């Protein structure tokens, strides 16, 4: 576990680590997606009138 | 002086006396004030109603009819003493078409006599903006007339000798009637229709037939669940189940002079050679719950003797 | 007269309970 | 078992208490939620 | 069983009697409040008549 | 002790919760309050 | 110790989430706010 | 179960007291929510009547 | 450790999943928004 | 358990402190964003009316 | 290491076919494209 921060050594296994970077970085790039795609749907069509 | 020492002179033996005792008294002290509570607070059911036109419907919170409307109606009474241009109703007194037509006419739609005729003259046949409403209630009385001679009649008297009328339909409704309501299509489809298309004294037949299979199960289980609901008594009301093409009961032989009642209603009355045009009824097809309303007698069924004659099941 | 009969049969039921159970708690 | 007669006791009255409201609002006599 | 008095010895453990303490103490206030709330309920509609 | 306190908690829980979905679902169908367009 | 903390974690996140697709689910279907069509 | 008061040592562990400790206060707070929101409902519609 | 990182991992992708499939169908059978003729 | 608290410690684990301190700290952002949300829904069509 | 490479792909391929034939089928059975008679 040299790889993790000593804050989350307790927690995260050196594995552990870089696959859960890949879970940040690909939830934060959904997260991106997901607010351009309810800006897009609201410009065409308003859910909440 | 005590033979059980371990029950009666130990403390915990002794207090397990105490302990049922007071069990059993914290039981039956339980049971007891919850079926008084239920039974003082619990209003006694409703008495059955008993009027006397009708068999279940009451049409005597007449606050639907105008002041007005109640007055003018005694004053042509007074005035003109037997009807003037009558069609239908040909056998009776201004007097008794008048108080027909508030009991049991206005009584079953529950509305003024300005729903169908000016009040000035009750006579007069198109002077008005509602004399369409007027010629459509003719139509119904002739309607009634004929179901009531043509399958009411056939029914036998253990039956009674009940007559279809207005409220035996509108239930005190003029416009909006609604038969197949959602209360009564609960485990149907709620697209679902009573097929009145077939013959039916053997379109619903289904046992052994060999040629349908449980689609045609099927529509016979709506049909007959339909039947149900509207007639709460359920399944063995008309069938005795270890064989339903028996015919037992003898409600079942009633019920085929009622399927072939309603077909007669939809054919005739619902869409003569199409609902849009030259149709009464506004191409609401029938339903045994349209009157029967979850008993096996309709509630706004009127009592023998009770609609005029010209009316009656026998004129 | 029936409140009157069940009032005293309950009355002699708890009497009767007093008695006997003032026996085996002594 | 003093834990029995608790558990017994405690859901006796709980279930008691839900029908007596259950039976007096069903009731319609008391004014109790439009009533 | 300390705190249990001898009379209830045979019956109470010493946890059990503050249990026991409680449960009473509840019973008690769960009645005075059940007594309020019938004369409560009296005084607005009488269930007897 | 007579009870487990985890098992007290549960049970507490557990009622409270079902009898605040209880009184909610019958407050809301009574139509005696207009809430949620009633 | 009364409850793992585990379990707590599961229970609550449960509990929220079918205490949010409830809420959710009778608002909606209330008709009362015009969200969706309604 | 030092932190426990001798009279509830025969009932509550170490640990258990605290979360007895944190279950009693938020019952505390959820009664007076509860009682503003029956003040609050009460104003608006009573439901006695 | 409380939580296993698999676990987390299988419980949340579940979920979401889960979640924008329901969201999907709800606005999909909506009729809201005119999207594959809606 | 040397970053618990030693109110807690008989409680929380090491690891399970900061998964503790997460959760609170989600549950809050949580509960800000839903008073956020309720505000906005009063605002748009107020539900007690 | 947390995640078998297996199992990843097993879960992952599954999901997608799983996800194609049921993106298939809502497309087909709403009727919006006239493909295979609409
Ligand atoms: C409105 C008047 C209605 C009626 C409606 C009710 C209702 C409603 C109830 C009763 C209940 C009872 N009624 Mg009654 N009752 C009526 C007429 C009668 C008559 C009579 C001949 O007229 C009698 C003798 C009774 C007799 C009784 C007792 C059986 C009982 C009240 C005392 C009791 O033992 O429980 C005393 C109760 C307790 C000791 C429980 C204490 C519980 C504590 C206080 C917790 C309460 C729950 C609390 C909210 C939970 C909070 C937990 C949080 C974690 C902090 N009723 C009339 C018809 N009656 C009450 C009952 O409990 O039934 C068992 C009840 O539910
Ligand atoms: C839902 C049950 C909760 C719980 C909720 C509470 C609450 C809440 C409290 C306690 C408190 C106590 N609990 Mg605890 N407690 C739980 C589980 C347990 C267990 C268990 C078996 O493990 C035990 C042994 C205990 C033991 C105890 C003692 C540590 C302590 C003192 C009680 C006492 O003396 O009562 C004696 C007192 C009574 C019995 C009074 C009875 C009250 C009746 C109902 C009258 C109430 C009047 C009402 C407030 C007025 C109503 C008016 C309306 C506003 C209109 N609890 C469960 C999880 N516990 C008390 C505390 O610690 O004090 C800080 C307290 O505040
Ligand atoms: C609008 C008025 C309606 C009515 C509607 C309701 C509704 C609605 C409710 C009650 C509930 C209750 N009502 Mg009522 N009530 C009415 C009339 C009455 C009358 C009376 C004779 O008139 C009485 C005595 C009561 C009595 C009561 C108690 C049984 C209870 C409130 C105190 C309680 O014990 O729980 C106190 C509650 C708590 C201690 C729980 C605390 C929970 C904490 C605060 C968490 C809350 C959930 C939170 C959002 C989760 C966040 C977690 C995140 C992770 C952070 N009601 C009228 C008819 N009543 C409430 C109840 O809970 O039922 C059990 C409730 O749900
Ligand atoms: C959903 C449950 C979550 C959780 C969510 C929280 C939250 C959230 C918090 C804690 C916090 C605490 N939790 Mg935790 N906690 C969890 C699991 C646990 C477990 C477990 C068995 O493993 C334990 C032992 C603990 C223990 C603790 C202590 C470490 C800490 C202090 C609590 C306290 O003193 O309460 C004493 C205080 C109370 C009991 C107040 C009661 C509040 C009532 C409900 C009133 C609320 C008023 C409300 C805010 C106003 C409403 C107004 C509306 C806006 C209109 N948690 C689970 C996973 N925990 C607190 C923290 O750490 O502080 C930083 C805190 O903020
Ligand atoms: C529109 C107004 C509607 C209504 C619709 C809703 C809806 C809709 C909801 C609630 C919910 C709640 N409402 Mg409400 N609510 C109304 C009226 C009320 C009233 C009142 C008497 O009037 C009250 C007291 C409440 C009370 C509440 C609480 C029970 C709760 C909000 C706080 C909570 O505990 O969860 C706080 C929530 C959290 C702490 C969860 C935090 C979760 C984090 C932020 C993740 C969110 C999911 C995220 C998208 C996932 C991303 C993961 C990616 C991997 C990154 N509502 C009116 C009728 N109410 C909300 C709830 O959650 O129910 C449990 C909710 O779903
Ligand atoms: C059109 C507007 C509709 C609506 C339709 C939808 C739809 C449709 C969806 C949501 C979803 C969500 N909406 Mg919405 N939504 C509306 C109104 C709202 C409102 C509001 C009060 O008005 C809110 C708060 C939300 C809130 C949300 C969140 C719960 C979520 C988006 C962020 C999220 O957590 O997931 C963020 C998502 C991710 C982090 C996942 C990232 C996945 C990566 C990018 C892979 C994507 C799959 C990819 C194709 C696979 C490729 C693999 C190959 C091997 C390479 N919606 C209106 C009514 N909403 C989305 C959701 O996911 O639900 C969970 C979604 O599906
Ligand atoms: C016609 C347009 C329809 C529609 C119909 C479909 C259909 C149909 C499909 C999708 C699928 C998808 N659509 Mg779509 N889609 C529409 C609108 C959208 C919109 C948008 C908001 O408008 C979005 C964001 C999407 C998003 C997506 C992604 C979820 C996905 C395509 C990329 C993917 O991840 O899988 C990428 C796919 C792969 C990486 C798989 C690669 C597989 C390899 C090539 C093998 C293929 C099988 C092969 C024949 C086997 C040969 C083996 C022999 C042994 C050699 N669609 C409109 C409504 N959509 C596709 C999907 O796969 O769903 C998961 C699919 O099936
Ligand atoms: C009794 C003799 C009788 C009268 C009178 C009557 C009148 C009547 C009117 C005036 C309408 C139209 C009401 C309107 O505002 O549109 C109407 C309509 C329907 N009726 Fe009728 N009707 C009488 C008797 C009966 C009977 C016995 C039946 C049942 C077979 C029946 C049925 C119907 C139906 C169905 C309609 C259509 C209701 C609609 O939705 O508009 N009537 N009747
Ligand atoms: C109970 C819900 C119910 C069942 C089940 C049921 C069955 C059933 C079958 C199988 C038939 C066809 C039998 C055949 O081969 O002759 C059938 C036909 C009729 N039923 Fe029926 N039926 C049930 C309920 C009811 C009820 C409540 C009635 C009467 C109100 C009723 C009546 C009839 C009649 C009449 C027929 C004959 C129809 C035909 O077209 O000949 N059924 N039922
Ligand atoms: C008719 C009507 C309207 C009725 C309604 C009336 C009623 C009765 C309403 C009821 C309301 C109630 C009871 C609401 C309850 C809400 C709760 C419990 C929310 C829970 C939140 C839990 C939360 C946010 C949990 C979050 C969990 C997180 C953040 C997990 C974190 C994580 C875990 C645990 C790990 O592994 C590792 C770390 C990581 C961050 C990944
Ligand atoms: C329909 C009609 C008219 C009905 C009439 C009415 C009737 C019939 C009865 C009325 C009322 C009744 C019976 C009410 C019952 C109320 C109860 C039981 C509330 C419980 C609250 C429990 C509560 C607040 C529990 C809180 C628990 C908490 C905070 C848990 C904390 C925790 C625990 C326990 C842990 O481990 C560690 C995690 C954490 C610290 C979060």
């Amino acid at each position: 576990n040299d790889l993790v921060p000593d804050q989350w050594k307790p927690l995260f296994n050196n594995a552990q680590w870089l696959v859960h970077d890949i879970v940040v970085k690909t939830i934060y790039g959904g997260l991106i997606i997901a607010v351009i795609a309810h800006v897009l749907c609201w410009a065409w069509t308003p859910w909440i009138r | 002086p005590t033979l059980f020492p371990e029950i009666t002179n130990t403390v915990r033996g002794r207090f397990y006396i105490v302990a049922g005792i007071i069990s059993v008294v914290m039981a039956v002290a339980s049971i007891a004030i919850f079926w008084w509570i239920f039974y003082t607070i619990t209003p006694a059911p409703a008495p059955p109603l008993q009027n006397p036109i009708y068999v279940n419907y009451t049409q005597e919170p007449t606050d639907y009819i105008s002041a007005e409307s109640l007055a003018a109606m005694n004053a042509y009474i007074q005035a003109n003493p037997q009807p003037q241009a009558v069609q239908v109703l040909k056998g009776m007194t201004t007097a008794q078409i008048s108080a027909y037509m508030v009991a049991q006419v206005s009584g079953g739609l529950k509305v003024d006599c300005s729903y169908c005729h000016n009040i000035a003259n009750f006579a007069q046949q198109d002077g008005y903006p509602n004399a369409a409403k007027k010629v459509t209630a003719r139509k119904m009385m002739l309607m009634s007339a004929d179901l009531n001679q043509n399958y009411t009649a056939k029914l036998p008297a253990s039956v009674g000798g009940y007559q279809i009328t207005c409220a035996t339909c509108h239930n005190g409704k003029a416009a909006g009637l609604e038969p197949y309501p959602i209360e009564i299509m609960n485990t149907l489809p709620n697209d679902w229709r009573l097929p009145l298309e077939l013959d039916y004294p053997g379109g619903l037949v289904v046992t052994g037939r060999k040629d349908v299979s449980n689609h045609e199960v099927e529509q016979n289980q709506f049909a007959m669940y339909h039947m149900n609901v509207s007639m709460g008594q359920g399944c063995t009301f008309c069938h005795n189940a270890r064989y339903f093409p028996s015919y037992e009961i003898a409600q079942k032989n009633h019920s085929i002079i009622m399927l072939q009642m309603t077909k007669h209603i939809q054919e005739t009355y619902v869409a003569p050679g199409g609902r849009i045009a030259d149709g009464i009824m506004a191409g609401k097809s029938p339903s045994c719950w349209l009157c029967h309303q979850g008993a096996n007698i309709p509630p706004g069924a009127a009592k023998p003797g009770q609609v005029p004659a010209v009316l009656s099941s026998t004129p | 007269m029936a409140p009157f009969l069940m009032a005293f049969f309950t009355i002699v039921l708890i009497v009767a309970t007093l008695y006997f159970l003032s026996m085996i708690m002594s | 078992e003093f834990r029995t007669s608790v558990v017994v006791s405690t859901l006796l009255g709980l279930v008691m208490a839900l029908l007596i409201h259950f039976v007096v609002l069903s009731s319609g006599a008391f004014n109790w939620l439009r009533a």
